[PDB]
């Protein structure tokens, strides 16, 4: 709208999603460093892809310090460039590359708190993210962390209706999705963040399944196989099976041993089986875990 | 439970109220269109209802498309020959936004009886995106209705379907319904549906939520009551046909009340 490509100087390639590549670039007039996401449309025979229609439309609304900021959209006849604020790294690379003796607890706290602020803002604005994972959380040099990659996101109504099944990268996917439930809601994003919290502490994925059924069984062996008492309705869910093994819930202090009482408390509330009892982002912001952020 | 987002439904309602003002078409645009009329638009929307049925699209998709059209026609003059092209592109965009499995472009070309080419549809999709600056997450009548439904005691499916029906009828007639915001039409529809099926009225709990009273809703109620009474006579009938179906509890067959006692 405001910009054109002539004011940008590409610096280097920084990644790629589908539909194309991401470059780091510099605005030649203002000095601003940006990420340019190319979406190729001339190759597309179905016009502008729905992932991009959702990403652009939803990100235009979502203005928050912990959500990656869409600065502009350059729409040529043949190409679409999304101009974003630049952030140097994602949380996955940070975990791998630094964080060899760990992420210090203050930084884990700061990050989780920010992630929860970002997510609460999404939910307050009728948006499910539906792909929260460390690769889609970007950090800058100042200590901020921000939700990114809204290609899988969706504007919901209240109450929710049936949306796309099999969303969320498997390791971060909530049990209600895995059991084929007719409806899912804001709670699926909380589940992902719970997994991410754990992963920040250990630097390994909490539930690294190789399949839908393996993913379920890994959750069950950690949190116990759910029944009607812990999760009313679970046994009536489309892909629940009576033959599921009945694993005992293990002590939660063995799930993430280095984690303190407050951390354990918050983590357990994020990983509650029942989507109705699972803590909201809004409510989690007040958890005692964050008192010293 | 969480499917009703208890912790967010108020924030969401407030935000939608703000956005429906932003996403509002110009009330008087049809008079500024040299070559098209309310009647032509009624034909278009009625056809989009059929298309919605033919492809088993969500009702939300239909409402979004109508929003896109009305905003587009608020700044772009269109010849009658191209009105359907705008509508086809709008329905495509709404489908890509809202549907799990949107129909392919080819199917959208097919339903225009090859009046247009695939290239024309795709170029109009771009133009529509440019004109709306990609602001596609617009509040609809339905987004408000579903929230209002949560104040029923108890829930009644004929009330819900009847309200949806009345809300859809309002899409057809730019005069008078362009003057009313989605949240107001939804309120009028909900009250009228509730009153018709059960004799009850707009509940106090929704007065609390919305700020709207029967006084506030009175003008819209009076138009919507007229629309309901006249609906068998209207030139466009696709919504009545659609809501005869058991999917919507055959609500279009319910008799409208002769008076409202407001
Ligand atoms: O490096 C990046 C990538 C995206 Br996408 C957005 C901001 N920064
Ligand atoms: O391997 C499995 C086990 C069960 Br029970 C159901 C599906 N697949």
């Amino acid at each position: 709208g405001p910009g054109s490509m002539e004011n940008f100087q590409k610096v280097e390639k920084i990644g790629e999603g589908t539909y194309g590549v991401v470059y780091k670039a510099r605005n030649k007039l203002t000095g601003e460093v940006v990420a340019l996401k190319k979406i190729r449309l001339d190759t597309e025979t179905e016009g502008v892809p729905s992932t991009a229609i959702r990403e652009i439309s939803l990100l235009k609304e979502l203005n928050h310090p912990n959500i990656v900021k869409l600065l502009d959209v350059i729409h040529t006849e043949n190409k679409l460039y999304l101009v974003f604020e630049f952030l140097h790294q994602d949380l996955k690379k940070f975990m791998d590359a630094s964080a060899l003796t760990g992420i210090p607890l203050p930084l884990i706290k700061s990050y989780l708190f920010q992630l929860l602020q970002g997510l609460a803002f999404c939910h307050s604005h009728r948006v499910l993210h539906r792909d929260l994972k460390p690769q889609n959380l970007l950090i800058n040099t100042e200590g901020a962390i921000k939700l990114a990659d809204f290609g899988l996101a969706r504007a919901f109504g209240v109450p929710v209706r049936t949306y796309t099944h099999e969303v969320v990268t498997l390791w971060y996917r909530a049990p209600e999705i895995l059991l084929g439930c007719k409806y899912y809601s804001t709670a699926v994003d909380i589940w992902s963040l719970g997994c991410i919290f754990a992963e920040m502490v250990t630097r390994r994925a909490l539930f690294p399944g190789d399949s839908e059924i393996d993913q379920l069984f890994r959750i069950f062996r950690t949190l116990g196989t759910p029944d009607e008492v812990v999760w009313p309705g679970v046994t009536s869910m489309p892909d629940y099976k009576p033959s599921f093994p009945k694993w005992a819930r293990q002590d939660f202090s063995k799930v993430v041993p280095p984690l303190d009482e407050d951390g354990r408390s918050l983590l357990s509330q994020m990983l509650h089986y029942d989507p109705n009892k699972r803590i909201s982002a809004k409510a989690a912001l007040a958890h005692p875990f964050f008192q010293d952020v | 439970g969480v499917n009703e987002v208890p912790d967010y439904h108020e924030d969401i309602h407030t935000y939608l109220r703000e956005m429906e003002v932003k996403c509002k078409p110009k009330v008087g645009y049809m008079k500024k269109q040299p070559d098209i009329t309310n009647s032509m638009r009624a034909i278009l929307v009625d056809w989009l209802v059929e298309v919605g049925e033919e492809y088993k699209l969500q009702n939300e998709t239909l409402h979004l498309a109508v929003n896109y059209i009305d905003r587009f026609l608020s700044s772009m003059s269109v010849l009658r020959g191209k009105l359907q092209l705008v509508g086809t592109a709008a329905m495509l965009l709404a489908s890509k936004f809202e549907e799990i499995y949107p129909p392919e472009v080819a199917e959208f070309v097919y339903i225009t009886d090859d009046t247009y080419t695939k290239k024309q549809v795709l170029r109009m999709e771009h133009l529509v995106l440019k004109v709306l600056a990609f602001d596609l997450a617009a509040p609809t009548i339905n987004q408000f209705l579903t929230q209002y439904f949560l104040h029923q005691q108890p829930a009644n499916c004929k009330v819900e379907s009847l309200a949806m029906f009345l809300g859809e009828l309002s899409l057809i007639d730019a005069d008078p319904y362009l003057k009313y915001l989605p949240s107001v039409i939804a309120a009028a529809a909900f009250h009228l549906a509730l009153y018709t099926v059960t004799g009850q009225s707009w509940p106090e709990s929704l007065v609390q939520k919305t700020g709207y009273t029967l006084e506030t809703l009175k003008p819209c109620l009076l138009d919507l009551h007229q629309t309901y009474l006249r609906a068998p006579q209207h030139a466009q009938q696709s919504i009545r046909e659609k809501y005869k179906n058991s999917k919507y509890h055959g609500v279009s067959l319910l008799n409208p009340p002769e008076t409202l006692n407001v």
